[PDB]
């Protein structure tokens, strides 16, 4: 997961799971999804 | 060139023969050898006429040797180490 | 391709002889490749001469083949093997796939940690001891005798022990046998130890 | 390297074959356990011309009570130790594969 | 590593004896194809000594 | 630690010339082959890399002595360029030497059980053979092309016949004494490694064994092959990033793989061969240097003892 | 090593390399007899050729000088005991080496009873023949030679008899004397040895003498004349007076 | 301050243990000449008699595949006396004589020197047995691996000496003797004529000396309870010893040394690559991984046992009588074996 994005954060809620330098979080900080 | 799919010169490893390794006299012996390997055959000197002794004109029976071998060879080229010899020579010292 | 990696092109590659006829990177994980068969005309004659009165078979003349090395381990390939092994957390299925392929087969790696498993006795009693100094630090070190009359007379008595043997009684005991002769002498300012007292001298005080 | 008389096999066990003789007497066995081996062959059936290995140790072929002719394969067997046992998929004595579970599908 | 039973670790019949003897014979064939043969060996190892002082019988 | 030295006597400046020059001399003319094997290894291994796997991972040397020797020169075929070596070891020994030894006179601590920190002693070592290195480069790199010219195809080769005829050529055929300095960069890092990495592993060791087994003689040696392999450790890859600069001839065409500078030798050693490039003739590069300080030591503390016995010095302060 | 020149090795190389590239394991030999009669073969197809009981003919218990051998043991265990000699611990101690040693020669001479030739069968084909003998505990031993791995030695066991002109058989049929033959390669109990000798007792019956002969000079017979005995007169393990 | 390398000298205070015995203590007698002295002394008697042995053998045999081996004592006796008037027997005597006094001055001396050297400290156990016998191996192995090329020139010596006498005039160095051959082999072939291809031999020398001396040393000490306790003769049990010894040295060493024949000997498969690509090393590395000990242990006595393992037995029996196995043995409470009297009687 280093310079190589395998797993998909669209599916993943969280990126942070394992190190890495290529993933970011779909619903960032500061993002609330509200009806 | 930079492309390694096809070899080039430029990385061959070849040391230049400027003589024979072991000198002008050990290549003659070495081409001799090549040219006449198995055609010069010299052999030790030993009398050829002795009184006491008998010339060995003929292959000797096993009856004739003072010691019995205890190993033994496969036609194949397999060394038996185990034999029915070593089995009757192991019973006095086991029993010892 | 790279001629690199070609033992035929690069000459630079040590090819192993006890490896001759094995290539672990063409293997199939399973295996299934048949390298072994019915050989003949070695030492028993493929054709037929059980009746053949004019022919007889001297397995003894078994002319010399390729030497036939011992099948060599599979040899581990990093980066499949870790694909293989990787799995996607939240995006696959808790399941074992129909496929045989998809089986955790064990590979050999690199042999150099086993090395240091070789001499693991070794390095673990050098830790455990030398290391560590036990039992304490004068064990393992080479034994030197203290010097004359250190670190004091109670427990030295060098120049005691030179006057009783000196003295009357001492020669008297010597004369006996029962007590062993003096094994050092009190030079000017130093004690030496004779050379069949098998000691060495004591080490300089600096 | 005795090697029996083919001619004399078949006498001794009428139904076998001179191909099957003969390759029993290249085999490398005593005339007596020649005879005893083509005999036991030509009333199971068994191939022997069949390299045995890891996966199965020998072969035949048997007409059952229908009329069908069957195969029928010899397993390599084990002593009561899966462990010891070669699970292979080759006609390789040699254990090259190693499993790090024994049971993929449970 | 290769098993010493070779598919067949109980000689429960004469049959199971004879493949084993067999499969036996031809893997013992199979290793011992890199090494020359008695005569060969036995006429090297007869011959070995070369170390003479006089030649010219 | 800080006051278990004892330097009760030390050698006069031309006490010290002479006997480092004398003993540098001996020690590289019975060590130069092995050099000759590990730069012709590097050379050979250049732009190709180790392809081995596991325990044939390098270069044999015994393969390339014998590959040498094949060649019909004899023995006398190692020492080739040894003249312009051995001028220019000798020229790099006396340079360091005089300028360590003026510095430590200048900055030696009063007390004679007290001496320079390791530290400190490292970076005047550093200095002192830097500058060396700086000053006696175009004969390491006269000594490299005529040793990579066998190697090298002979259009490639120079055909250098000593010291002063390679040195001119130079000069000459590539125009202005700044061609003489080519790798003068790369070769002052390996002086100043090589300087750094070996004193302080050696006396590590050698206390800590005394301290383990007390007072031995193989204590020496045992801290002389671990200070060796340390040190063969952190020079190797500076050692060949020189010697490629060295074997780089001035015309690209010529060049097999030309480099600009050591951050470009370095950048294309990573590319075209992994960091274990760095490490080709590690055993040559290793048996050289034990032997060379094995022998040197050796001299150099014979000498002294009996020097500091005729002196009057007491046992222990020997 | 390689380096250092030597004709004698060279001369050795060459000739090892000349006989692997020359000599092969299928041979051919012109030395065929055929026989005048038919022969009938048993129901196993082997014709008996010889036939005798070694250790019932031969002497087992007082021979000499294995009598001489074990009649000492006492003598030095009373010599041991009673140190007539006045010798030192070890010295004496030393006497005892006798009796661990003395019964060897028997144990050898028992065992050389086992390779006297008891039963001989002749195979299909005239290229086989099957030899079976008894050891003195009962143990049989059963080995099958080709017939061109024979060589008769002479009436006084000393030489190599010629094998065409060999007289060795009485003008019945019978064995003028002892007759010694020496197998170049025997497989016995699986394992093979080189120059095994093996001897037929001249009180022992020889069947088809023709077939006798053929066998020990190493001549392929001619089995095409032939015909089979069905008698199932021999059971496994028979027994026999060669106990 | 010489050079890159600094050897750094320092001091160190007073240190003592209560048992100055049992350790690392210099013999005396163990001095740069005096162990030069009696090893040379032994290992040329040694080589010596393993020479003349040698000589006496293969003159025997070469004797006998000309005329009839001896039927009887007489035969036998006539055979001897025939054999001992052969001028290729005197020359061979004289030749490896010769070879034996280079030999055993420079390789087994050598050996003996180098191990005592590195093992004359080691004390053993008053009343008892050495243990820790494990600190004597570095020092054995130190040493058979110092000494292990220092017969392979002289070998290859004898070797070339022996071949050139089999070549036609024209092609013949010449050599007077093999003195003659050994000084003139450096400067018409060069030095590494003498060692190039070692490893056979090497291997097999640091084979023989190691598992030689050190299982000698090992023995003689261990089973000495056999005449220590059950008073039997100390003698015999050193020479039943020695005779362990070089057995286990021979078939220790044998096995590397048939590499020769495996690589130049056995016959060549046409159109194929040589098994071992010519590298002794690689044969060696497949005798070491072959699973059957028979197939390279063919041989062994006809070719290198009466060669080698009498000459290790003399060795082992002169260096025994010389003191090169000696050790020193002191009470460990006695004056000097230990610091605490106060507790040795109380
Ligand atoms: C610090 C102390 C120092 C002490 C002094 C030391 C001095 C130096 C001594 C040096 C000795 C060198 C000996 C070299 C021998 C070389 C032989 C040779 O080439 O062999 C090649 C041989 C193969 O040769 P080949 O050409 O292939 O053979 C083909 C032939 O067709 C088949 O062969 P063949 O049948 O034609 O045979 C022909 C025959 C030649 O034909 C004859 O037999 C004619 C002669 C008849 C008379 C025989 C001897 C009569 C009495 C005198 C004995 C003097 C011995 C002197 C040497 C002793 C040390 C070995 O030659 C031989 O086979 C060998 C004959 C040698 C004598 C053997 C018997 C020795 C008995 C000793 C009894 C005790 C004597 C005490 C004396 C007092 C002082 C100690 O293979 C071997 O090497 C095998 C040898 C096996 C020997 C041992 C057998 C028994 C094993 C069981 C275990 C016993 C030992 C237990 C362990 C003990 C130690 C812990
Ligand atoms: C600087 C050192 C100075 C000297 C001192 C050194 C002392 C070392 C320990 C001494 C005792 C054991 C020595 C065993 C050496 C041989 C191991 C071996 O069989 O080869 C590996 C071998 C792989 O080769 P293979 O099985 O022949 O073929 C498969 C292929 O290699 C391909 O396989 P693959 O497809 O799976 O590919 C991956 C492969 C490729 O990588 C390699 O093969 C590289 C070379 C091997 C490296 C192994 C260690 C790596 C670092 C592990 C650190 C912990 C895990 C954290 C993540 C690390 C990520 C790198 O890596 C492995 O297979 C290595 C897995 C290692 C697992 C370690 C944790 C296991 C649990 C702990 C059990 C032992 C506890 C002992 C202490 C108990 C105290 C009460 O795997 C094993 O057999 C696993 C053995 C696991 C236990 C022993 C090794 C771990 C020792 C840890 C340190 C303990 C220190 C205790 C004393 C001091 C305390 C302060
Ligand atoms: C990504 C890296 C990560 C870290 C790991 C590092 C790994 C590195 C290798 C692998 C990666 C590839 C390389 C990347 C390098 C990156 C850095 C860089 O830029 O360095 C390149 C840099 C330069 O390399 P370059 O680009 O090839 O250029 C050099 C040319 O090849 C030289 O060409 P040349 O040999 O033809 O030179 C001829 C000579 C021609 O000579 C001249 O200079 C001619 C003009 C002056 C003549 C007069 C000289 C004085 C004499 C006269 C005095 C007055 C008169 C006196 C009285 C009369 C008698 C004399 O020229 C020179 O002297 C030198 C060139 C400059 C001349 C211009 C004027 C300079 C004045 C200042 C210096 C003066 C003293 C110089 C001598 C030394 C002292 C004795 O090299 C290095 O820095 C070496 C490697 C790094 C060393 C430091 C260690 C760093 C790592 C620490 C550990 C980290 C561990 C944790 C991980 C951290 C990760 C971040
Ligand atoms: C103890 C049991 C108590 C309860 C009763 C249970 C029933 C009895 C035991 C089971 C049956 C055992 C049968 C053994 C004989 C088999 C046939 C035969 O002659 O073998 C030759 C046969 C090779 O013949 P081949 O098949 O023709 O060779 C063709 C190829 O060359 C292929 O060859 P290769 O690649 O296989 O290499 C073969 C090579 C490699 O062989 C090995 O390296 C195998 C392992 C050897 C070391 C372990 C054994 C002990 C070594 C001495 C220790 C010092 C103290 C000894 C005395 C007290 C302790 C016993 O070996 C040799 O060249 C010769 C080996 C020695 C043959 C000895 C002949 C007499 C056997 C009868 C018993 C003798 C007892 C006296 C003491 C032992 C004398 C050796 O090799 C074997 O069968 C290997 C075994 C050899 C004998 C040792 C195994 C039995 C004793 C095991 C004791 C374990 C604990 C020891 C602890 C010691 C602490 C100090
Ligand atoms: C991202 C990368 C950035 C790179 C640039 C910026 C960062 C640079 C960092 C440099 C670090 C240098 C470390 C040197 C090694 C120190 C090791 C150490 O402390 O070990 C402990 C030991 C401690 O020693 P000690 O003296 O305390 O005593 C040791 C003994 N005991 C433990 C008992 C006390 O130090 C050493 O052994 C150091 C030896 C080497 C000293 C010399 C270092 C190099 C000096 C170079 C000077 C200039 C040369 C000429 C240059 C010409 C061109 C300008
Ligand atoms: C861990 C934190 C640090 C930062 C992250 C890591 C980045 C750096 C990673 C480096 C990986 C290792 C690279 C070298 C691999 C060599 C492999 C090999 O053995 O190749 C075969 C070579 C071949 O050598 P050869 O050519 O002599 O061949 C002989 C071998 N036969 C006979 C089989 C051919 O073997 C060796 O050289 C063995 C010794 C290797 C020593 C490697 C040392 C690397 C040190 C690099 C940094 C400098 C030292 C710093 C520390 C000490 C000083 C302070
Ligand atoms: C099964 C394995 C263990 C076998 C038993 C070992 C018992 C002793 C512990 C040794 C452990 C390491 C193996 C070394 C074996 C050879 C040396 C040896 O045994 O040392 C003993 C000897 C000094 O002992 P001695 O003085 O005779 O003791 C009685 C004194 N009254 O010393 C000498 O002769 C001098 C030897 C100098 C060189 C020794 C090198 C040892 C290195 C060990 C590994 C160190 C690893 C350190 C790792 C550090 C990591 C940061
Ligand atoms: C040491 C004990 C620890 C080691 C392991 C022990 C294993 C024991 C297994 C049983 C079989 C072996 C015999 C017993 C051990 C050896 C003998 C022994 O213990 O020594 C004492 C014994 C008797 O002496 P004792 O009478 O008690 O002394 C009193 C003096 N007033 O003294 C004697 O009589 C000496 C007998 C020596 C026999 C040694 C045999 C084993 C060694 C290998 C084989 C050696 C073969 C060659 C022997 C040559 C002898 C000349």
């Amino acid at each position: 997961c280093i310079y190589q994005a395998y797993q998909n954060p669209l599916r993943h809620i969280n990126t942070g799971h394992n190190p890495n330098n290529v993933y970011e979080d779909i619903v960032m900080l500061g993002d609330y999804p509200v009806q | 060139q930079l492309d390694f799919s096809h070899f080039d010169k430029a990385f061959e490893n070849k040391y230049d023969i400027v003589a024979p390794e072991f000198g002008d006299l050990h290549q003659k012996r070495a081409e001799f050898i090549a040219k006449n390997q198995g055609t010069y055959r010299p052999v030790p000197l030993v009398p050829n006429n002795i009184k006491g002794l008998i010339p060995k004109t003929c292959r000797l029976p096993a009856t004739r040797n003072w010691y019995r071998r205890t190993s033994s060879f496969e036609r194949n080229g397999f060394f038996n180490i185990h034999t029915p010899v070593l089995n009757t020579k192991m019973i006095p010292w086991l029993l010892f | 391709y790279d001629w690199r990696d070609d033992p035929k092109v690069n000459k630079d590659i040590e090819e192993d002889i006890r490896d001759r006829g094995w290539h672990p990177e063409t293997y199939d994980f399973p295996y299934t490749k048949k390298h072994d068969d019915w050989v003949f005309d070695v030492t028993m004659p493929s054709q037929n001469y059980q009746t053949d009165l004019t022919v007889n078979i001297h397995p003894e003349n078994k002319k010399m083949h390729v030497m036939k090395q011992v099948m060599r381990q599979s040899y581990w390939d990093a980066e499949h093997d870790m694909a293989h092994e990787y799995d996607y957390e939240s995006e696959d299925l808790d399941f074992q796939c129909e496929s045989f392929k998809s089986q955790h087969f064990r590979k050999k790696g690199p042999i150099s940690q086993y090395l240091i498993l070789g001499l693991l006795p070794i390095l673990y009693f050098g830790t455990e001891f030398f290391y560590n100094h036990y039992p304490d630090e004068d064990y393992w070190r080479v034994a030197h005798p203290p010097p004359l009359d250190y670190p004091d007379t109670d427990d030295t008595d060098d120049t005691e022990t030179f006057k009783d043997y000196k003295s009357f009684t001492g020669r008297r005991m010597v004369d006996t046998g029962i007590v062993d002769p003096l094994w050092y002498d009190i030079r000017e300012g130093k004690k030496v130890y004779y050379d069949w007292a098998g000691v060495n001298q004591p080490m300089e005080d600096i | 390297y005795c090697q029996m008389d083919p001619e004399e096999i078949m006498r001794r066990v009428p139904g076998i074959t001179r191909k099957e003789a003969e390759f029993i007497t290249k085999l490398g066995l005593s005339p007596q356990e020649q005879v005893d081996f083509a005999y036991i062959a030509y009333n199971i059936g068994l191939d022997i011309f069949y390299f045995t290995n890891q996966m199965f140790v020998a072969r035949q072929v048997v007409t059952n009570s229908k009329g069908e002719k069957v195969e029928v394969l010899w397993n390599a067997q084990c002593y009561e130790d899966i462990a010891q046992l070669n699970v292979g998929f080759a006609p390789v004595l040699e254990s090259v594969d190693y499993h790090w579970e024994i049971f993929l599908w449970a | 590593s290769t098993s010493t039973t070779l598919g067949l670790p109980r000689w429960y019949k004469r049959i199971s004896y004879y493949i084993f003897k067999i499969r036996y014979l031809q893997h013992t064939k199979s290793k011992m194809n890199g090494i020359p043969g008695s005569t060969v060996r036995l006429m090297l190892i007869n011959r070995h000594f070369v170390e003479y002082e006089v030649y010219e019988k | 630690m800080n006051y278990s030295y004892k330097r009760y006597w030390e050698p006069s400046t031309a006490e010290v010339i002479g006997l480092s020059l004398s003993v540098n001399t001996i020690s590289a003319a019975l060590t130069y082959p092995i050099e000759f094997v590990k730069v012709r290894s590097q050379i050979r291994t250049e732009g190709v890399g180790i392809r081995s796997k596991n325990l044939y991972m390098g270069i044999n040397p015994n393969k390339v002595f014998r590959e040498i020797h094949a060649t019909g020169n004899g023995l006398r075929g190692f020492y080739q360029g040894f003249e312009s070596h051995l001028i220019g070891r000798l020229s790099y020994l006396f340079i360091r030497n005089l300028t360590y030894k003026i510095i430590y006179d200048r900055t030696k601590p009063v007390k004679a059980h007290n001496d320079l920190s390791h530290r400190e002693k490292g970076v005047i070592a550093g200095f002192a053979g830097g500058l060396a290195a700086f000053l006696t480069s175009p004969a390491d790199l006269v000594n490299t092309r005529t040793i990579a010219e066998g190697g090298k195809p002979k259009e490639w080769r120079w055909g250098y016949k000593g010291l002063m005829d390679g040195i001119n050529k130079i000069a000459a055929t590539e125009g202005g004494n700044a061609a003489l300095f080519r790798g003068s960069y790369a070769n002052v890092l390996r002086a100043v490694i090589l300087n750094i990495s070996l004193t302080g592993p050696f006396d590590y060791l050698n206390e800590k064994i005394w301290i383990t087994f007390g007072d031995m003689t193989w204590n020496k040696y045992a801290a002389l092959l671990w200070a060796s392999f340390w040190g063969s450790v952190a020079t190797l890859p500076f050692d060949n990033i020189r010697t490629r600069l060295y074997a780089q001839n001035a015309d690209p065409t010529k060049n097999r793989l030309t480099y600009s500078g050591w951050a470009d030798a370095a950048k294309k050693l990573i590319q075209h061969e992994g960091i274990s490039g760095f490490y080709v003739g590690f055993y040559a590069f290793y048996i050289r240097t034990f032997l060379y300080a094995w022998t040197t030591v050796f001299i150099t503390d014979k000498i002294t003892s009996d020097w500091k016995r005729k002196a009057g010095l007491k046992e222990w302060q020997i | 090593l390689n380096h250092v020149q030597n004709m004698l090795e060279e001369n050795l190389k060459y000739d090892a390399q000349k006989y692997n590239d020359e000599v092969a394991v299928i041979q051919k030999t012109s030395r065929i007899y055929k026989p005048t009669y038919t022969i009938e073969f048993n129901r196993e197809g082997e014709v008996l050729v010889y036939s005798a009981d070694p250790i019932k003919n031969s002497v087992v218990y007082f021979k000499y000088p294995y009598v001489l051998y074990e009649a000492a043991i006492p003598l030095f265990i009373w010599a041991w005991i009673y140190n007539p000699l006045e010798l030192s611990k070890n010295a004496v101690n030393s006497l005892l080496i006798y009796p661990n040693i003395a019964w060897i020669p028997r144990m050898w001479y028992w065992r050389s009873l086992q390779y006297k030739i008891q039963k001989m069968y002749l195979l299909r084909g005239g290229k086989v023949a099957k030899i079976e003998t008894q050891s003195l505990a009962g143990d049989r031993f059963t080995s099958w030679v080709e017939t061109y791995q024979f060589h008769p030695l002479t009436q006084d066991q000393k030489n190599f008899d010629n094998q065409d002109n060999a007289e060795f058989l009485e003008d019945e049929g019978q064995l003028k004397y002892e007759l010694g033959v020496q197998l170049d390669n025997l497989q016995e109990m699986g394992t093979t040895s080189q120059d095994i000798v093996i001897n037929f007792m001249k009180e022992g019956t020889v069947h088809h003498p023709e077939l006798f002969e053929a066998i020990v000079k190493g001549y392929n017979i001619d089995t095409s004349d032939y015909v089979i005995n069905t008698a199932n007169n021999l059971r496994a393990r028979e027994g026999n007076h060669n106990h | 301050m010489f050079f890159e390398l600094e050897d750094i000298k320092r001091r160190h205070s007073l240190y003592w243990d209560i048992y100055n015995v049992q350790g690392w203590v210099r013999r005396p007698d163990s001095t740069l000449y005096n162990n030069v002295k009696r090893g040379v002394t032994a290992g040329v008697v040694a080589s010596l008699v393993q020479e003349n042995i040698t000589a006496l053998v293969e003159n025997c045999k070469l004797l006998a595949t000309k005329y009839e081996k001896p039927q009887n004592l007489r035969q036998a006796a006539t055979f001897m006396k025939e054999v001992f008037k052969l001028e290729n027997y005197r020359k061979a005597v004289w030749n490896r004589s010769q070879y034996a006094l280079c030999i055993g001055t420079f390789d087994i001396g050598a050996r003996l020197a180098t191990f005592r050297w590195l093992n004359n400290g080691w004390q053993r156990v008053f009343a008892g047995f050495e243990f820790n016998f494990v600190r004597k191996i570095p020092t054995t192995m130190l040493a058979a691996l110092f000494t292990a090329p220092f017969s392979v020139p002289f070998e290859l010596a004898r070797m070339a000496y022996y071949g050139d006498k089999t070549f036609p005039k024209e092609l013949q160095r010449g050599y007077s003797s093999y003195l003659s051959a050994l000084a003139r082999i450096p400067f018409e072939e060069g030095p590494y004529f003498l060692f190039k291809n070692s490893f056979p031999l090497i291997i097999r020398n640091f084979f023989q000396t190691f598992t030689l001396f050190y299982t000698y040393d090992f023995l003689k000490d261990k089973a000495s309870f056999a005449w220590r306790v059950g008073e039997q003769n100390e003698y015999a049990c050193k020479m039943i010893i020695a005779g362990i010894s070089t057995y286990l040295a021979a078939v220790f060493s044998y096995p590397w040394m048939v590499t020769r024949e495996m690589v130049d000997f056995w016959p060549k498969v046409p159109g194929a690559p040589c098994t071992f690509n010519g590298n002794y090393r690689k044969a060696a590395v497949w005798i070491w991984y072959h699973e059957f000990s028979g197939n390279y242990f063919a041989g062994f006595f006809t070719k290198y046992f009466w060669k080698a393992s009498p000459g290790m037995f003399l060795t082992l029996m002169l260096a025994d009588k010389v003191g090169l196995f000696d050790q020193t043995t002191v009470d460990n409470f006695g004056g000097a074996g230990n610091n605490s009297w106060e507790d040795t009687f109380v």
